[PDB]
RNA sequence: GUGAGAAAGAUUUGC
RNA sequence: AAAUUUUACUCACA
């Protein structure tokens, strides 16, 4: 019981009658309406329902028996209570906003404010930093992009073949030949066979990054949609060769070898080795029963495979082609070649963007958008935005970055802005 | 021992908000591991079978949009359309007819939708979702 | 291909980067950057501007919205097993429930009122005191934010204690209110394109436009700046407590706790930092770490740079640039007259996740593009047809479907390729209503939602309390017996009506079918 | 395949 | 073995 709610209860019931004439709710703060000779379990009593009603604020319960009906006066101009009638009657009656002293406010000062402020004062504080010097210059020209591309080329070089990009081109093998070649390649590598599926067992890790170079661009990527769909399917269900209309791939779970109790079934964190076939003529050739094909492997974690396989090649290509300029022919190294170049290699580049889970091409595209929209940029700092080699790691991401830079160079050379 | 005394140990009463939040199964998140989840246990196949035979023959047939007006490309602007919520009596009736209470409560609140539109008509009228270029009007 | 676009293009057609890399490296790098900025050798973290312009809201009632306090997203809960601190990764709902159980409070509002009205830090609130709460609220867990376009190396996000979330909710609500009062651009009901149009309207007077982004934004917003802003807007002891918790915060990397006295841990107080900038001047239109300003002469540019330095908004020399005929804000690019810049822009592709979710999201994206004038309607029609063909090629197999009904989509064993215009006008079979962007949820969405509800972090044996009477407030206190009675009555009514489960209600369909 | 326990299990990963 | 501290855990039950 408190005296702060006297006014609140008075306006709650003004002329509300329950049976014919008698006020339904009697305020306990007024002796005229209060019932003498009986205990008071609340600030209001409903004769019709024969129950007590107690008003309290948000988060400030009062000491009343559980049987008493509690009404909550929310701070956002709304009310909550047990009975529907009380909730509705309170809402209409309290349509006028009246402040009841005893409501905590955001600016409330607690008794420990001084102690906490002193503790904050005794804690470390930052030191003012140096004022930067900013010089605005014109955005980089074709020479800077060429320099970046040449730096990448010199630092990393090129592979002798497009390892997994070559899987975008149909090999000269049929379904049965492809399955036999993949199975025999798995057998040759000493992969464990269990429950009709292949598993790659590892014991020790060199714990050093794999060699990184730049993949040359195949002539075209006709089997891009099929390759992505097959990657998705295989990484969803692994161990057996999965076939498409014109190609097939094998997803092998990679598991630790622990002896007898070694893992038998893959979990959600198990990586996969995706093995694909391409035309012969590289160091990764493999022969069996007169069937020759280049076998190329990509090691993907489950998230990487899910990202790669869910991309839409056809829709992306069409959306890009909606408002695209003429694409110049390019060579194996991404250099402009109007004599022996091919315009289909651009599709390959797109496939590369789909195969790269780091999607550095998106960073390059954003920086190139800034470049195109910019009139002046910071000196010796906007250029550094094109040097993303330290951000990524691996053959596929490196090739994607290199060919994104090559695309920027080609755009600046063929369609200068 | 009941789950109420374990999940809410030390408390005899909790707000409906907390109890509802403890059992939430109507929030969708677009994630990479979607196709795998759908394939697992043929859950999507079973759900499609169930929908085609138990839920599909209950959706009312919605009349197609007819009214449209001539429109011309214009400067980008923001179209504000105010969709009002259900009335108290309407919500009570819909609940009494067996409609899911959560959806009715969600529709109870008045809402306003802002969308960028680059087409205008002579009378400066609103357009339906995605049909501004064709001129279909809210009316 | 993005390089050979006539208009503007951010290369958003593909999904963002992802990987299973552990978050140790990113969190360690962020902490090291924060420490370096603290030493005052790399960037500026000391606020110098005057915030007296901001209005004081100290007399406003302390209001908390429980909707954002309970959620299925992750959070860190601190317990003391024997004598050491153990940080467990739970859901925000579970963390809030545990906090209320230990403190023995019905709702978060009661907890905050009790915390603000104790005689001493050592006073007991249930099984814990304010001192214990502040000690536990300074612990954070680290995770990786993947699928962020343009960031090949994923950034580190942080999961906080339920008490930290409880205080941050109030602080950010009041900061957002003050921001809305400061300018008309920060209105709650405003889209990105509306904000960009207002920005264009604001900088039409001047000649040059500086489109700027801030570098190390989270590592340069010290607890001192947050406390300064909170005191300026009048947050009382809540702001002091939050600043104290932020100053002593510890991050659990792998299996070791690292102290990070600097920074604010990856966007916990976006509104507060926006206020830290907006209260010192009116020449900027900033949203956290992204802003646009305008100027005429190099002197104005120097003044802008000084203002940015004073407000601890360190300019990003790598990304910020100057234009005369362009305006980039909130990722949205507009011409100086306010019209949308021609080109793809921020159009994002729809990955293959569910046979029908993909179609619904593609419909939403195409509707957004067509309405904005990004592409003409026939192009959207062709793209929708192509997407339907691709979905058919990807999902039309026994694994996902076993039906052959004609009305079904070609990707579910059917033979119907719906036209985009036909779908948008609701002129199709009812089965296609779920594919409409404004239509019901699809089968895949419901299946995935249920499966998620069955996950380890979210699984519970509590008797579900769903399909409630609209007239019952969600702040009403209930017990086990009460929920049992409600469920029994509802099930009895449903069985009387002959329905085993409630019938799904769609606002659009109901409003259309009405006379 | 289900449950529980490891700073922890796939709606993971926050504002 | 590879896009190299990642591709790893325990118990009970069925
Ligand atoms: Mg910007
Ligand atoms: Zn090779």
């Amino acid at each position: 019981m408190d005296s702060r709610f006297a006014q609140l209860t008075g306006v709650f019931c003004d002329d509300f009658t329950y049976s014919e004439g008698s006020r339904r709710f009697l305020s306990s703060y007024s002796t005229v309406e209060r019932r003498p000779g009986v205990p008071v379990e609340g600030d209001c009593y409903d004769c019709l329902k024969n129950k007590w009603i107690a008003f309290e604020l948000e988060g400030q319960p009062r000491k009343f028996p559980k049987a008493t009906v509690r009404c909550i006066l929310n701070n956002d101009a709304t009310y909550v209570c047990s009975e529907q009638e009380y909730q509705q009657i309170c809402k209409v009656q309290f349509k006028d906003y009246l402040e009841i002293d005893g409501v905590v406010k955001v600016g409330h000062k607690a008794s420990y404010d001084a102690e906490l402020r002193e503790r904050l004062l005794e804690l470390p504080h930052p030191k003012s930093g140096p004022k930067p010097r900013i010089e605005w210059v014109a955005p980089p020209r074709l020479a800077d992009i060429s320099k970046e591309t040449a730096e990448l080329k010199r630092q990393y070089g090129f592979f002798e073949c497009s390892k997994f990009l070559a899987c975008g081109e149909e090999c000269g093998l049929d379904q049965e030949a492809r399955e036999l070649i993949l199975n025999e390649y798995a057998r040759d590598r000493e992969f464990e066979f269990r429950n009709g599926g292949w598993i790659q067992r590892y014991t020790v890790a060199s714990h050093k990054p794999a060699t990184q170079k730049i993949l040359p661009l195949p002539a075209s990527a006709p089997l891009a949609r099929e390759l992505l769909m097959l990657i998705a399917r295989s990484t969803t269900q692994a161990g057996k060769v999965l076939h498409s209309d014109n190609t097939s791939i094998l997803a092998v779970p990679v598991m630790r070898d622990s002896g007898k109790h070694s893992k038998r079934r893959p979990t959600a964190s198990t990586h996969h080795l995706v093995v694909g076939l391409s035309k012969p003529g590289c160091e990764h050739d493999f022969e069996f029963d007169g069937y020759r094909a280049a076998v190329h492997v990509m090691h993907l974690d489950p998230k990487q495979s899910a990202n790669i396989g869910e991309q839409d090649f056809v829709s992306t290509r069409e959306i890009y082609k909606l408002d695209m300029l003429e694409l110049p022919p390019i060579s194996r190294k991404g250099d402009l070649d109007r004599a022996s170049g091919l315009e289909t290699r651009w599709d390959v580049i797109l496939l590369l963007e789909c195969l790269d889970s780091t999607r550095v091409s998106q960073a390059v595209a954003q920086h190139f958008n800034r470049h195109r929209l910019a009139l002046s940029v910071c000196k010796d700092e906007f250029r550094k935005g094109y040097q993303l080699a330290s951000e990524i790691r691996g053959t596929i991401p490196l090739s994607s970055l290199y060919y994104s830079l090559c695309a920027v160079r080609l755009r600046m050379t063929v369609h200068p802005f | 021992m009941s789950q109420f005394g374990k999940s809410f140990k030390g408390r005899t009463e909790v707000t409906i908000t907390e109890y509802r939040s403890h059992t939430v199964k109507d929030v969708h998140r677009s994630l990479l591991t979607a196709d795998k989840s759908l394939r697992k246990s043929f859950c999507f196949r079973n759900a499609l079978n169930q929908f085609l035979d138990k839920d599909l023959p209950l959706l009312p047939i919605r009349p197609k949009l007819e009214s449209r007006v001539a429109v011309k490309k214009s400067k980008l602007r923001s179209q504000l359309s105010f969709r009002p919520g259900l009335t108290q009596e309407e919500a009570i009736d819909l609940y009494n007819k067996g409609y899911d209470g959560d959806s009715v409560s969600g529709a109870l609140q008045d809402r306003v939708v802002n969308e960028p539109v680059a087409y205008s008509s002579a009378d400066n009228d609103k357009f339906h979702r995605g049909l501004a270029a064709l001129g279909y009007t809210l009316a | 291909m993005w390089a050979f676009q006539e208009g503007v293009c951010k290369g958003n057609l593909l999904s963002g980067p992802t990987s299973m890399k552990a978050p140790d490296s990113a969190a360690r790098e962020s902490i090291d950057r924060a420490s370096e900025i603290m030493t005052g050798k790399s960037y500026n973290a000391v606020h110098t501007g005057d915030l007296s312009k901001l209005p004081n809201q100290g007399e406003s009632p302390l209001r908390i919205v429980d909707s954002d306090l309970y959620s299925e997203r992750s959070c860190c809960w601190v317990i003391e097993k024997e004598g050491r601190v153990v940080c467990k990764s739970t859901t925000l709902t579970r963390g809030m429930t545990s906090l209320l159980n230990t403190t023995k409070c019905s709702s978060p509002s009661e907890l905050i009122c009790k915390v603000l009205t104790v005689e001493s830090l050592s006073e007991k609130i249930g099984d814990t005191s304010v001192e214990e709460l502040l000690s536990h609220g300074r612990y954070f867990k680290c995770a990786l934010r993947d699928q962020e376009r343009g960031k090949p190396k994923s950034r580190a996000i942080f999961l906080s204690h339920p008490f930290f979330r409880l205080l941050s909710s109030v602080v950010e609500t009041h900061a957002r209110s003050v921001l809305s009062k400061v300018s008309a651009v920060y209105t709650a009901t405003a889209s990105a394109e509306q904000r960009a149009m207002m920005a264009a309207q604001v900088v039409e007077s001047r000649k040059h436009v500086l489109n700027g982004d801030c570098t190390k934004y989270n590592e340069a917003i010290d607890a001192d700046t947050l406390l300064k802003v909170w005191d300026a807007i009048g947050m009382g002891s809540i702001g002091v407590m939050l600043a104290y918790m932020v100053r002593r915060k510890c991050v659990l990397i792998k299996d070791t706790l690292v102290e990070c006295p600097g920074g604010m841990l990856m966007g916990m107080f976006n509104a507060t930092a926006t206020l830290a900038l907006q209260g010192t001047t009116d020449r900027f239109l900033s949203f956290s770490d992204d802003f646009i300003t305008s100027f005429n002469s190099p002197a104005e540019l120097r003044e802008i740079e000084d203002l940015l330095f004073a407000s601890c908004h360190n300019l990003s020399l790598k990304k910020s640039y100057i234009s005369v005929a362009s305006l980039e804000i909130n990722s949205c690019t507009l011409t100086r007259d306010g019209d949308l810049a021609t080109g793809l822009g921020c159009t994002a592709g729809v990955p293959f996740r569910g046979p029908l979710v993909t179609l619904k999201q593609t419909a939403a994206m195409l509707s957004g593009a067509v309405d904005s004038g990004v592409m003409p309607f026939h192009s959207a029609e062709r793209l929708f047809q192509i997407k339907q063909q691709e979905c058919a090629y990807r999902y039309n197999n026994p694994t996902y479907t076993t039906r052959n009904e004609d009305f079904l989509p070609t990707c579910l064993g059917g033979k119907t390729v719906i036209s985009f215009q036909s779908l948008l006008t609701w002129d199709c079979h009812p089965f296609w209503y779920q594919v409409h962007p404004d239509g019901p949820d699809t089968i895949d969405q419901k299946v995935l939602s249920v499966l998620a509800s069955k996950t380890r972090r979210r699984r519970t044996r509590l008797e579900a309390l769903s399909d409630l009477d609209p007239l019952v407030p969600h702040r009403l206190l209930v017990s086990e017996s009460d929920v049992s009675k409600i469920r029994a009555a509802r099930q009895a009514h449903l069985k009387s009506l002959g329905l085993e489960q409630p019938t799904n209600f769609n606002y659009a369909i109901y409003k259309a079918v009405q006379p």
